[PDB]
This record gives C-alpha cells, sequence and structure tokens, in this order.
RNA sequence: UUCCCGGGCCUUGUACACACCGCCCGUCACGCCAUGGGAGCGGGCUCUACCCGAAGUCGCCGGGAGCCUACGGGCAGGCGCCGAGGGUAGGGCCCGUGACUGGGGCGAAGUCGUAACAAGGUAGCUGUACCGGAAGGUGCGGCUGGAUCCUUUCU
RNA sequence: GGCUAAUCCCCCAUGUGGACCCGCCCCUUGGGGUGUGUCCAAAGGGCUUUGCCCGCUUCCGGAUGGGCCCGCGUCCCAUCAGCUAGUUGGUGGGGUAAUGGCCCACCAAGGCGACGACGGGUAGCCGGUCUGAGAGGAUGGCCGGCCACAGGGGCACUGAGACACGGGCCCCACUCCUACGGGAGGCAGCAGUUAGGAAUCUUCCGCAAUGGGCGCAAGCCUGACGGAGCGACGCCGCUUGGAGGAAGAAGCCCUUCGGGGUGUAAACUCCUGAACCCGGGACGAAACCCCCGACGAGGGGACUGACGGUACCGGGGUAAUAGCGCCGGCCAACUCCGUGCCAGCAGCCGCGGUAAUACGGAGGGCGCGAGCGUUACCCGGAUUCACUGGGCGUAAAGGGCGUGUAGGCGGCCUGGGGCGUCCCAUGUGAAAGACCACGGCUCAACCGUGGGGGAGCGUGGGAUACGCUCAGGCUAGACGGUGGGAGAGGGUGGUGGAAUUCCCGGAGUAGCGGUGAAAUGCGCAGAUACCGGGAGGAACGCCGAUGGCGAAGGCAGCCACCUGGUCCACCCGUGACGCUGAGGCGCGAAAGCGUGGGGAGCAAACCGGAUUAGAUACCCGGGUAGUCCACGCCCUAAACGAUGCGCGCUAGGUCUCUGGGUCUCCUGGGGGCCGAAGCUAACGCGUUAAGCGCGCCGCCUGGGGAGUACGGCCGCAAGGC
C-alpha cells in the first residue's frame, strides 16, 4: 500500500471469536443435565464417549463431555462446565468438572487426580 | 521529471557500481552536488567532476571497489556495500539530533541536510543540530 | 509389428502415490443433529403529528369577590406559556416465540449413472442461454491453464 | 386564636467607600480614573469591665476553590449518506456571578457533511497498569485527579456554594402502616440480609493518632479514619531439621536370575531447638490546655491509647506438615503389568484392532513446592494488518478499459518570507507509579528521603539545507509550429467478385446424400452431376504474416466523405504548463431483453434417424429463437501478459514492422526470440523486467460454507453491483 493509502485506509486490526460462550466471560458455568448420552467419535476412532446434554445458568443449552472412568450422572443432576472441547466428537465444547456438584469424582483413580477431581487416599 | 530526483541518483550509482562501471553520469543539482561532496570526502566514491553532456549539466560520479578475489567469481568487493533513501517525498522524515541514527555499528553513515547544511550523522551530532534525513549508505 | 499378452529404453500429460483394480462428480428417500433465513403473534425502546397534563419557575390578573397596609406595596387566590408523564394514529430498531423453510453434518457410500483428472475415451475451462433423473448436454463468443502431427460402465 | 426575646426582619441617619444612568480622560471587547445626580452600611456578646477579646458593616487587595470559552487528542459499523427549524446568523430583549439562540419576540436564509455529518453499536476519562526488543497491542479493579449518578423521570426552594445520596415538590414502579379518607420508605455510606452468580469478608475495636464540622474554650460529633477479624486472592519472609550413617537391611520394583534400583534414603548416633511455657514490655504522644512572659516570641508544667500485654528482649524447650503436575514429539523425565478401535487419552501432530515409553495401575524419574494444576481472559510468539516490518505472472491478491474531479506527488538557478523542519532558553509536564542512589522495619515484601529523565503543548530567541509560499529567470519534462510517414483505429454512405440456398429455364436419368456401418431424408410431379438466367442474405479467398492499429472490448474486399490516436526529422514557439487519480462520467466480446425490420448459411430449443444396458449425448437428417439492421436496454467474461500507469537507471546477440541518416551498418518508435547483472519458491523474468529506484491508484490476509444470505442500489426482465 503506498502510505498515503496507509493513511487513508489504514490497516485492519483483526478479532477472533471466542471458541465457548459460557458466556459471562466466566470460567465456568453451572447447568443441569438434560440428557444423559453415550457418542461414536469422528472418522478415525471408534468407542462411545459419555456426555451429557447441559442447560446452564447462562441460558444456552450445551452438550459437555465427561471425562475419566466411572461416572454417576443422569437426567437430573446438576453439574459444572469447565469449557475445552472434545475433537474427535461432534460439537462436544465443555468438559464436566469432575468433583463438583452431582459429579462425583472418579472411584480408584490414583493418578492424576486433580483432573477427575478424587481426593487423596490413605495407605498402609 | 523524476519525482526523486535524488534517489535516481543513489540509484544511477547503485546500479553503476553493481556492474562496476568506472563512472556515472547524474543530471547536476547543486544539492546533489553536496551529497556528492559528503560520499567523496568519506570515502565512498573517487570523487566526482562537474561536467556537460549534450550541453546539459551532469556531475560525474568515479566509483571505487575492492581489491580482485580468488576462486570462482574474482568480482571486487563494493566499496558501497549498500546506499538508501530515507526521506522521500510522499513520506518526509526529519529526525531531532537526539534521534540522530548511528549506522552499522558507526561503520556507515547517515546523510542529512539541516540549516547548516548537509553533514554526516557524526557531523550533525558534533554540531548538535537535526533535520531531514536523506540517506545511509554503508 | 497393426492388433492381443508380457516386457525394455527415450519422451509427454497427470488432480494417481496401498500408485488406473488409482482418483472422483452430482441427484434422490426416510431418520436424527446443530446452524442460517422467516410470515404471524408477544414484550421493549424510539421518532412524527394530534389530544390530555402533575410539580415547579416565569408572565399576567389580583377585581365595593378574601388577608396585611404608612395606600406606595405585599400575600392568598386565579389564569396562561413551558412542561415529567398519559392517550390516539403511524415509520424504525431490538428481544422473545414462531408456522413454514434453504444449504450442511452424521445413516451407510445406500442409491442411479460416469461428468473431471492420462487425448479421462466428445480437450478442458469460461460468461451466457435453453434444455435434461443426475452429474450434464447443446448453442454463441472467449481462454490455454490443451494432448498428438465407431460407442464400450464400474472396481 | 393570644403573648414575647435576640447576632431575627424593617425604618431614619452617618457615606470611609461602593452601585447605576450620563459626560470627559487614560486603556482598549465590560480594564482604570474622574465630575454632577440618585441609591446602599452595621449586631451584639464575653470578660482579668475605661480596655482587651470573640463578633458585626462597607470597600480594596491576597489566598484557595470554582464557572464559562477556545486549539489539539479521544472505540466500532458507510450493509448508517445525507442531516438541519432555535436550525444558522442579525437586532432588540429575558435570564445569570458571567459570554452565549441559554430563552423569547421580530428579521435574514442560513449552518453541517466522504477531512465521514446523520444514524446505529459499545463505553465513564486519565495519572497509570499488563505485555512487547521496540514500535505497537490490551487495559483503566485497588491508590490519586476529573466527570456522572443517588429506586426511574421531571422541578425548583434555601443558600457563598446544590437543582443537593442520609433536604423539598410532583409523576411512575415497588415495600410497609391504615379506622380505606389517607400516610411512610429509598445502604451505589459501615456492617449485615436476601436474590442472582463460577465467585468476593466482621451486624468487630477505638477517637489514642492524622484529618474533618461546630465551639473563646473545655469539649461534642466523625462506620473519614487508625486498627483488628475472615479468605494461600496477591507479594515477600520462614518451617517440616543439621552432621554422621553400609559396598550398601526389610519391603517394593526391574532382572540375561549373575544382579540392577528406591539409596545415606531408612534404621541408628550425636547436635541444633519451629511450635510451645515463663519473665520483662514499647515506639507511635505532644500538642490543644495550664503557668511565667504580652493570650505574641520564648520558657516551664500536666493529661492523653484502639491496636495490646501487641511488637520486641531475656529464660526455658519438643526432631517437629508435603504436596501437585508431568515422563510419545514440541518438552526435562522409562520400565514392568493390565486392557485389546474396548475402556480411555487428547493443545496440535495423533495414541488404543494382543508385545501400548501416548489408555489404567505400579516401580522409577523430571519439574515446581505451601502449593501444584485446570478453566476463562489480555499481550506474546504473530514480520499472520507488516510505521518499524508483508505482499498481488502461476500460491489469496492488478479494478474489463478509458476520461478526468477531489486528493497525493513535483525538473534547473536566484532572491524575499521562515509555515513544515531544526536549535537555545524558559513555562508546564501535580502526587503516586517507573528509574538510580542512600536509608527504615533483624531481610525482603512494604515504606521514607534524595536524584535523574521525558514526549507533548505555551512563550521568547535563533538557523535556512531540505519541504512549502511569493517573486524573478532557464529549457533537459510537457505541450505547440513546420515537414515526412505507416496502419483491418472509428462513424456514414456506396459498391465488387467467389460461394451457398431458392426460383426460372435448358439438357440429361436412377439415384443422391450420409456413416464405423447405416437409416431418417430427398428423387419419375425427373433429384444428384452440367450449362444459362434471375432473386436474396450473410461473410470477405489469394495479399496474410511469425504482420499492423487501438485504452480496452476489439478491428480484415474496394471507393468517397467525415474523424481519433500515433512515430520520425528540423530544434522554430510556449516556459514546469508536469504524473497519478477515490468518486463521477463514458466505453465495454458473446449471450440475453424491448420495438420494428430482415432472414442465404448456421443453429440452443425442438422433430426425427442411429449407437447404447439406457443415450433426455457424442454421429446422421431437419429445424425455431437467434445469428444480420435500426433504435433503446443489458455491464458479464480464462474482459489473460492471469503481469495498473508514468518516469529514471542497469551487458549483449539475433529476427522483424515503421521513420530518419554519410544506408557494411548507424539513430528513433513498435513487435518477437536467446541471454549480462540482478530477481525468483521454483518454473521463469531479464532495456517489451518479474532487475534497481521514486510517485500515485486498485487489490490480498487459510479452505469449505459463498459470490451464498440479509440490506441497499441498478435493471423491462434475465440478472448485475
Ligand atoms: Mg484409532
Ligand atoms: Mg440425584
Ligand atoms: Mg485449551
Ligand atoms: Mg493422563
Ligand atoms: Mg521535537
Ligand atoms: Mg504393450
Ligand atoms: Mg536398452
Ligand atoms: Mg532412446
Ligand atoms: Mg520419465
Ligand atoms: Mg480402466
Ligand atoms: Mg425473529
Ligand atoms: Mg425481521
Ligand atoms: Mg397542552
Ligand atoms: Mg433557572
Ligand atoms: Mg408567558
Ligand atoms: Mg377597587
Ligand atoms: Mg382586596
Ligand atoms: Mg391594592
Ligand atoms: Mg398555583
Ligand atoms: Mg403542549
Ligand atoms: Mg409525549
Ligand atoms: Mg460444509
Ligand atoms: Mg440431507
Ligand atoms: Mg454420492
Ligand atoms: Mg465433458
Ligand atoms: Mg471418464
Ligand atoms: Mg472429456
Ligand atoms: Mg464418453
Ligand atoms: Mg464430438
Ligand atoms: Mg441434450
Ligand atoms: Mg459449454
Ligand atoms: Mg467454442
Ligand atoms: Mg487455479
Ligand atoms: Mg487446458
Ligand atoms: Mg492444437
Ligand atoms: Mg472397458
Ligand atoms: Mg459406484
Ligand atoms: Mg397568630
Ligand atoms: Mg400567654
Ligand atoms: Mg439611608
Ligand atoms: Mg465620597
Ligand atoms: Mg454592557
Ligand atoms: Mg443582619
Ligand atoms: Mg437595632
Ligand atoms: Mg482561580
Ligand atoms: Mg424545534
Ligand atoms: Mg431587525
Ligand atoms: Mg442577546
Ligand atoms: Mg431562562
Ligand atoms: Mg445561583
Ligand atoms: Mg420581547
Ligand atoms: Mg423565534
Ligand atoms: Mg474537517
Ligand atoms: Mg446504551
Ligand atoms: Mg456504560
Ligand atoms: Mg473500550
Ligand atoms: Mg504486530
Ligand atoms: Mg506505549
Ligand atoms: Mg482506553
Ligand atoms: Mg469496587
Ligand atoms: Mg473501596
Ligand atoms: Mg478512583
Ligand atoms: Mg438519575
Ligand atoms: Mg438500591
Ligand atoms: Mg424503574
Ligand atoms: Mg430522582
Ligand atoms: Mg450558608
Ligand atoms: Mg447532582
Ligand atoms: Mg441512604
Ligand atoms: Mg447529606
Ligand atoms: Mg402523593
Ligand atoms: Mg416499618
Ligand atoms: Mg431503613
Ligand atoms: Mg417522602
Ligand atoms: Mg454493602
Ligand atoms: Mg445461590
Ligand atoms: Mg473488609
Ligand atoms: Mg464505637
Ligand atoms: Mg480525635
Ligand atoms: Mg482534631
Ligand atoms: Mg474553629
Ligand atoms: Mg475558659
Ligand atoms: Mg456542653
Ligand atoms: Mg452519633
Ligand atoms: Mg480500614
Ligand atoms: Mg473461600
Ligand atoms: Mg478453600
Ligand atoms: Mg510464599
Ligand atoms: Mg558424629
Ligand atoms: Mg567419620
Ligand atoms: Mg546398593
Ligand atoms: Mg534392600
Ligand atoms: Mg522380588
Ligand atoms: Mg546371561
Ligand atoms: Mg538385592
Ligand atoms: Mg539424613
Ligand atoms: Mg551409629
Ligand atoms: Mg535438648
Ligand atoms: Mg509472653
Ligand atoms: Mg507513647
Ligand atoms: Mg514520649
Ligand atoms: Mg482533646
Ligand atoms: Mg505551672
Ligand atoms: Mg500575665
Ligand atoms: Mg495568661
Ligand atoms: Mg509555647
Ligand atoms: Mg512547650
Ligand atoms: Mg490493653
Ligand atoms: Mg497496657
Ligand atoms: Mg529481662
Ligand atoms: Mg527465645
Ligand atoms: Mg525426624
Ligand atoms: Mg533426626
Ligand atoms: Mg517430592
Ligand atoms: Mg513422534
Ligand atoms: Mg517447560
Ligand atoms: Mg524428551
Ligand atoms: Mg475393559
Ligand atoms: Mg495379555
Ligand atoms: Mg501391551
Ligand atoms: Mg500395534
Ligand atoms: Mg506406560
Ligand atoms: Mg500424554
Ligand atoms: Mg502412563
Ligand atoms: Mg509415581
Ligand atoms: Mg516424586
Ligand atoms: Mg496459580
Ligand atoms: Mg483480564
Ligand atoms: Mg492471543
Ligand atoms: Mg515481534
Ligand atoms: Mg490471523
Ligand atoms: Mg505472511
Ligand atoms: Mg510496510
Ligand atoms: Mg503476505
Ligand atoms: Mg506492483
Ligand atoms: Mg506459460
Ligand atoms: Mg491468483
Ligand atoms: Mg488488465
Ligand atoms: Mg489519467
Ligand atoms: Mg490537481
Ligand atoms: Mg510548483
Ligand atoms: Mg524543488
Ligand atoms: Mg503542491
Ligand atoms: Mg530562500
Ligand atoms: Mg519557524
Ligand atoms: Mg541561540
Ligand atoms: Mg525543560
Ligand atoms: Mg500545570
Ligand atoms: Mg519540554
Ligand atoms: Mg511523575
Ligand atoms: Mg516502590
Ligand atoms: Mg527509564
Ligand atoms: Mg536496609
Ligand atoms: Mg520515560
Ligand atoms: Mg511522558
Ligand atoms: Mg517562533
Ligand atoms: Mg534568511
Ligand atoms: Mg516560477
Ligand atoms: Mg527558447
Ligand atoms: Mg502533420
Ligand atoms: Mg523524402
Ligand atoms: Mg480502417
Ligand atoms: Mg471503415
Ligand atoms: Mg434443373
Ligand atoms: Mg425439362
Ligand atoms: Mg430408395
Ligand atoms: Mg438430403
Ligand atoms: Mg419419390
Ligand atoms: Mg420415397
Ligand atoms: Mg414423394
Ligand atoms: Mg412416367
Ligand atoms: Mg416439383
Ligand atoms: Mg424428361
Ligand atoms: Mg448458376
Ligand atoms: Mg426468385
Ligand atoms: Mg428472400
Ligand atoms: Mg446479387
Ligand atoms: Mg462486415
Ligand atoms: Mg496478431
Ligand atoms: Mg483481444
Ligand atoms: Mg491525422
Ligand atoms: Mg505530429
Ligand atoms: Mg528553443
Ligand atoms: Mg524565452
Ligand atoms: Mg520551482
Ligand atoms: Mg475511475
Ligand atoms: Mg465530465
Ligand atoms: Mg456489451
Ligand atoms: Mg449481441
Ligand atoms: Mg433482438
Ligand atoms: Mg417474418
Ligand atoms: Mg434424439
Ligand atoms: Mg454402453
Ligand atoms: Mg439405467
Ligand atoms: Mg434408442
Ligand atoms: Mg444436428
Ligand atoms: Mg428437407
Ligand atoms: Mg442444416
Ligand atoms: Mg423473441
Ligand atoms: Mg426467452
Ligand atoms: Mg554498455
Ligand atoms: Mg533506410
Ligand atoms: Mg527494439
Ligand atoms: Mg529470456
Ligand atoms: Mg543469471
Ligand atoms: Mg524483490
Ligand atoms: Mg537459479
Ligand atoms: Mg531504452
Ligand atoms: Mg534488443
Ligand atoms: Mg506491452
Ligand atoms: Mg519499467
Ligand atoms: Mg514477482
Ligand atoms: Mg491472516
Ligand atoms: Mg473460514
Ligand atoms: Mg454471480
Ligand atoms: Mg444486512
Ligand atoms: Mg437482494
Ligand atoms: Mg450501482
Ligand atoms: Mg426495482
Ligand atoms: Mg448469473
Amino acid at each position: 500500500p503506498t502510505i498515503n493509502q496507509l493513511v487513508r485506509k489504514g490497516r485492519e486490526k483483526v478479532r477472533k471469536k471466542s471458541k465457548v460462550p459460557a458466556l459471562k466471560g466466566a470460567p465456568f458455568r453451572r447447568g443441569v443435565c438434560t440428557v444423559v448420552r453415550t457418542v461414536t467419535p469422528k472418522k478415525p476412532n471408534s468407542a462411545l464417549r459419555k456426555v451429557a446434554k447441559v442447560r446452564l445458568t447462562s441460558g444456552y443449552e450445551v452438550t459437555a463431555y465427561i471425562p475419566g472412568e466411572g461416572h454417576n450422572l443422569q437426567e437430573h443432576s446438576v453439574v459444572l462446565i469447565r469449557g475445552g472441547r472434545v475433537k474427535d466428537l461432534w460439537g462436544v465444547r465443555y468438559h464436566i468438572v469432575r468433583g463438583v456438584y452431582d459429579a462425583a469424582g472418579v472411584k480408584d483413580r490414583k493418578k492424576s487426580r486433580s483432573k477427575y477431581g478424587t481426593k487423596k487416599p490413605k495407605e498402609a | 521529471m523524476l519525482t526523486d530526483p535524488i534517489a535516481d541518483m543513489l540509484t544511477r550509482i547503485r546500479n553503476a557500481t553493481r556492474v562496476y562501471k568506472e563512472s556515472t553520469d547524474v543530471p547536476a543539482s547543486r544539492f546533489k552536488e553536496e551529497i556528492l561532496r559528503i560520499l567523496a570526502r568519506e570515502g565512498f566514491i573517487k570523487g566526482y567532476e562537474r561536467v556537460d553532456v549534450d550541453g546539459k549539466p551532469y556531475l560525474r560520479v568515479y566509483l571505487k571497489y575492492g581489491p580482485r578475489r580468488q576462486g570462482p567469481d574474482p568480482r571486487p568487493e563494493q566499496v558501497i556495500h549498500h546506499i538508501r533513501r530515507i526521506s522521500k517525498p510522499g513520506r518526509r522524515v526529519y529526525v531531532g539530533v537526539k534521534e540522530i541514527p548511528r549506522v552499522r555499528r558507526g561503520l556507515g553513515i547517515a546523510i542529512l541536510s539541516t540549516s547548516k547544511g548537509v553533514l554526516t550523522d557524526r557531523e550533525a551530532r558534533k554540531l548538535g543540530v537535526g533535520g531531514e534525513l536523506i540517506c545511509e549508505v554503508w
């Protein structure tokens, strides 16, 4: 562009769209489970992935992932949405935080315990 | 009409030397004379003469280069390795004294036009003035 | 030595590279999903014209129609302008809901063909125009980003 | 309804002075002085009572705090392009501390806008903060400055000051009281409650300090404030021990079954002594006040803590919490077992379909550590909006072409101005912060004192190279004169031969045509092949090119007219008159549209004949729109050099078109091919740049969705932008 052209038109600052409307700019939203179901993943994999339809405090209905091995969630349980999505799944944009609300943590998990929300067991 | 005469000079020099021409003519202006005189004084050209081509005034710039070299490509190290415009018409650039560039870690120069005349960055600093930053050479 | 099969060397086009048993286009049906458009309703804000109009300041009256009076004036009271807001009729925006819906994703590549890539088997592409289950065909004009100098699908 | 005091209200006086009309003087927007005239003052109280105090009144200054006005800076969308009726000015007036359409009356017809008005969206602004090498991006909690609000909307009253958060009026919504007439509220003060939310504290102590209001004081008030409490929210300090201790226990893990590992780690020995107990125990506090002196200066005296028995000092004294992430690559850290596209992981690349360092546990290891991770968000990396610091032949990206409007840009010399530019001085740039230094809490965090720096803007002074401006010159650019050209450049008229089709006529007869093969079709009403004649429409063979012209689209027989561009020569005239160009306007192949003509050949559609599995096709026979003309629309394109225009500069070789020249050759202007330097991702480009540079315009920012939707504007439509 000529300089004069820059003085005329300028340069366009480019905005990014949020990968997450948990709205509020909030780190988490509380919601209620609607449907708690299983889903098959995208083309390169196969599995049965565990998900919930959640109706948020934020007005939105969204599908959230339920990480870890076991889970206790069912149609009316209230849950916490933490955001971050699931790649090989269709339209799952947020994860459920385990250990919070009616989400239990993951029973018997010894390893990365704070993800999955389980307490430190005692020893003998 | 050349839109920037001064650039046209600088470039005439650029292409000239990049083919190792021994001298080159540029249409004469007193200002160009000044710029030249700075280069000459600074060891960048050999010097220049006022001259006459088809009855129109030019300044003939005599160029210098390094020795011949060995291996493939014997071609000589340029003495003006780099020469470029800074102020141009349509973006004019003026530095105050504290804003006067140092060039190539001192090994180069910048030529500024000032109300004290045309001087090298060192010259201008010692004179304690700023002005229109014409070009840098190294 | 044309042809069929297998093969060697040179060259050429390629969108092929698990490499032509390669690649690949479009239409259809009923699920299910998340979008986008969207008449009609419901809420809001706004603007225009008209009508109503609190409080208050200002303006006038202030009168043998009230109070004070040193008769100079004062107060009360009244009336009017403006005026928050309200009403009627309208143009605009926004939110909600929403009949009806386009294109997409997943079913499964499922279905019909074989349109493009090798001269892709009618070189392709293109603006346009008509036409056809569908990729498409055809007319006109243009482009080279075109090979070389019977028809015969798919994997 | 009645009584009554005052530092409450009024009247007469005094007029230092001040205010107002008018005149003069000085000064210059309403500043200062002066003269006559009119108008305007007061309030008492206390005493250590003949003087001193706390006050009052008028005026002039000061200080401090404000009001109003101006230059400049201050987010996004032009899919917001026009907005404007007190609107723009004038006069007179109202209003105010004061200017002002601030308000009114009358007059005029203005004011604003692509330098983005109007409209929509969002938003308190700043000192600063975060990030970044910087430039820049992001931000404005806490602290300080400014503004604005005080349930929503209006309004004024009092007052030096308000249009007033704990003042007043009204309308509205809500809560509460009510005897249904009518009333009372307003935590965005401190606490606290409730709702909402992922989430944000004690209904604490104190008036001792600093500060604020009233009071002569003593004092009173002060959820300002000084403190304490809760929260790993942040930051900083510190603990969970220190030294010794095996060729190295058990356990566990690995194992080639030899051994390797956790590891001096433990056990154990010695030592120190977080916690905790005892004793002492602050600073922050000296004023106001009292006494002498004079209620001054000065000197002396007294009282006074929330924090708190806190910090701190002394003594005593116990070996005394460790956790979280990670170990496929980016990235520091590997093995066993389990699982077998499952269960699960996942930031991207991607792991899992029986030998998984990628899932899950374990052993081991790496990293941080009272934390460690995760989510969200900002800057970063991202030179991925490129000022620094990118690009557009084929990757995204040159507008289809021109004309020129605004705007950007401007050859050589001289002089004036000194606006841009640069310099010196000065003013400002508060404090806090950032920076450096010293210092104070045992360090630090935190804090204090000092110092430095600095953009910007104001004023004064100076410089004049460059940029501008004015003046005056020049001719190297540009245009003009004359002379010599070439050309399918354009518009209008005419007109020429070849061929096709049709008609007419002759002669002639059994087929012609067409294909891979055929058929449809045409032919005995006599076709095809041949001759003559007429009609008509379209297009111009050879020349013709590897050519020329044109801005592009495009432009081909000949003639005449009308007319545009352009190259060379002479070096004659003008004297910078220049380049580019958003917008506007004009042009713009084909197809398509409208009206009217025309219609020989061709030919979408269509009608048939074949081929095929089908054949809504390719092949064959027909054939309508259309193709042609006039006029008016349409505005597209592989509108391709996929390469904007102009100028200057950088080896050559060769072929060509068109000028000039002493005509091997040279010198211009176009078209081609190889190629120096150089560029380029390569391919390639290379004096016809894709090289080196300047000016200006257009455009690009991953693919799909999509040239789509919506909006607007064009268009008769189709459709275009
Ligand atoms: Mg897989
Ligand atoms: Mg339950
Ligand atoms: Mg993430
Ligand atoms: Mg893990
Ligand atoms: Mg400066
Ligand atoms: Mg063969
Ligand atoms: Mg051989
Ligand atoms: Mg060979
Ligand atoms: Mg080969
Ligand atoms: Mg095949
Ligand atoms: Mg709607
Ligand atoms: Mg609508
Ligand atoms: Mg009314
Ligand atoms: Mg008022
Ligand atoms: Mg009135
Ligand atoms: Mg009377
Ligand atoms: Mg009366
Ligand atoms: Mg009366
Ligand atoms: Mg009244
Ligand atoms: Mg009214
Ligand atoms: Mg109204
Ligand atoms: Mg898609
Ligand atoms: Mg579908
Ligand atoms: Mg398909
Ligand atoms: Mg085809
Ligand atoms: Mg094919
Ligand atoms: Mg083909
Ligand atoms: Mg075919
Ligand atoms: Mg064909
Ligand atoms: Mg067809
Ligand atoms: Mg076609
Ligand atoms: Mg064609
Ligand atoms: Mg392409
Ligand atoms: Mg091609
Ligand atoms: Mg060919
Ligand atoms: Mg075959
Ligand atoms: Mg198939
Ligand atoms: Mg009474
Ligand atoms: Mg009595
Ligand atoms: Mg009097
Ligand atoms: Mg007097
Ligand atoms: Mg006056
Ligand atoms: Mg008084
Ligand atoms: Mg009295
Ligand atoms: Mg002041
Ligand atoms: Mg009005
Ligand atoms: Mg008048
Ligand atoms: Mg006035
Ligand atoms: Mg008024
Ligand atoms: Mg007032
Ligand atoms: Mg009046
Ligand atoms: Mg009026
Ligand atoms: Mg302006
Ligand atoms: Mg708003
Ligand atoms: Mg706001
Ligand atoms: Mg903002
Ligand atoms: Mg940047
Ligand atoms: Mg900055
Ligand atoms: Mg800001
Ligand atoms: Mg706050
Ligand atoms: Mg606060
Ligand atoms: Mg503040
Ligand atoms: Mg308000
Ligand atoms: Mg409230
Ligand atoms: Mg309200
Ligand atoms: Mg209010
Ligand atoms: Mg007062
Ligand atoms: Mg207020
Ligand atoms: Mg209150
Ligand atoms: Mg108050
Ligand atoms: Mg009421
Ligand atoms: Mg009550
Ligand atoms: Mg209350
Ligand atoms: Mg009230
Ligand atoms: Mg509160
Ligand atoms: Mg709650
Ligand atoms: Mg607190
Ligand atoms: Mg208290
Ligand atoms: Mg106090
Ligand atoms: Mg005090
Ligand atoms: Mg006082
Ligand atoms: Mg006393
Ligand atoms: Mg008392
Ligand atoms: Mg009280
Ligand atoms: Mg406090
Ligand atoms: Mg907490
Ligand atoms: Mg906690
Ligand atoms: Mg710490
Ligand atoms: Mg020992
Ligand atoms: Mg020893
Ligand atoms: Mg050992
Ligand atoms: Mg052992
Ligand atoms: Mg063992
Ligand atoms: Mg062994
Ligand atoms: Mg062992
Ligand atoms: Mg030890
Ligand atoms: Mg021992
Ligand atoms: Mg001991
Ligand atoms: Mg103690
Ligand atoms: Mg003390
Ligand atoms: Mg003391
Ligand atoms: Mg006291
Ligand atoms: Mg005493
Ligand atoms: Mg005494
Ligand atoms: Mg005394
Ligand atoms: Mg004293
Ligand atoms: Mg004393
Ligand atoms: Mg105490
Ligand atoms: Mg005590
Ligand atoms: Mg002691
Ligand atoms: Mg001790
Ligand atoms: Mg121990
Ligand atoms: Mg020990
Ligand atoms: Mg550890
Ligand atoms: Mg790898
Ligand atoms: Mg790291
Ligand atoms: Mg590694
Ligand atoms: Mg399993
Ligand atoms: Mg196994
Ligand atoms: Mg395994
Ligand atoms: Mg495997
Ligand atoms: Mg493993
Ligand atoms: Mg991993
Ligand atoms: Mg693992
Ligand atoms: Mg471990
Ligand atoms: Mg560890
Ligand atoms: Mg953290
Ligand atoms: Mg943030
Ligand atoms: Mg970022
Ligand atoms: Mg950077
Ligand atoms: Mg980006
Ligand atoms: Mg880039
Ligand atoms: Mg740049
Ligand atoms: Mg780029
Ligand atoms: Mg370019
Ligand atoms: Mg090519
Ligand atoms: Mg391209
Ligand atoms: Mg072009
Ligand atoms: Mg032009
Ligand atoms: Mg101009
Ligand atoms: Mg000029
Ligand atoms: Mg000049
Ligand atoms: Mg100019
Ligand atoms: Mg001068
Ligand atoms: Mg100056
Ligand atoms: Mg000076
Ligand atoms: Mg200074
Ligand atoms: Mg200041
Ligand atoms: Mg300064
Ligand atoms: Mg400062
Ligand atoms: Mg500090
Ligand atoms: Mg610094
Ligand atoms: Mg220290
Ligand atoms: Mg600084
Ligand atoms: Mg600064
Ligand atoms: Mg000056
Ligand atoms: Mg001078
Ligand atoms: Mg002149
Ligand atoms: Mg002359
Ligand atoms: Mg002529
Ligand atoms: Mg001649
Ligand atoms: Mg012609
Ligand atoms: Mg002609
Ligand atoms: Mg005949
Ligand atoms: Mg006959
Ligand atoms: Mg027959
Ligand atoms: Mg026939
Ligand atoms: Mg027949
Ligand atoms: Mg027949
Ligand atoms: Mg017949
Ligand atoms: Mg017969
Ligand atoms: Mg007949
Ligand atoms: Mg016969
Ligand atoms: Mg004939
Ligand atoms: Mg005829
Ligand atoms: Mg005819
Ligand atoms: Mg004829
Ligand atoms: Mg013709
Ligand atoms: Mg040609
Ligand atoms: Mg063409
Ligand atoms: Mg002519
Ligand atoms: Mg001529
Ligand atoms: Mg001449
Ligand atoms: Mg002359
Ligand atoms: Mg000039
Ligand atoms: Mg234009
Ligand atoms: Mg015009
Ligand atoms: Mg056209
Ligand atoms: Mg046409
Ligand atoms: Mg037509
Ligand atoms: Mg007809
Ligand atoms: Mg057919
Ligand atoms: Mg077939
Ligand atoms: Mg079929
Ligand atoms: Mg058939
Ligand atoms: Mg045909
Ligand atoms: Mg026929
Ligand atoms: Mg035909
Ligand atoms: Mg028609
Ligand atoms: Mg039609
Ligand atoms: Mg040469
Ligand atoms: Mg000749
Ligand atoms: Mg040439
Ligand atoms: Mg080449
Ligand atoms: Mg080369
Ligand atoms: Mg380059
Ligand atoms: Mg190369
Ligand atoms: Mg040349
Ligand atoms: Mg040449
Ligand atoms: Mg060209
Ligand atoms: Mg060029
Ligand atoms: Mg290039
Ligand atoms: Mg980008
Ligand atoms: Mg995209
Ligand atoms: Mg389109
Ligand atoms: Mg729209
Ligand atoms: Mg539309
Ligand atoms: Mg338009
Ligand atoms: Mg229309
Ligand atoms: Mg179209």
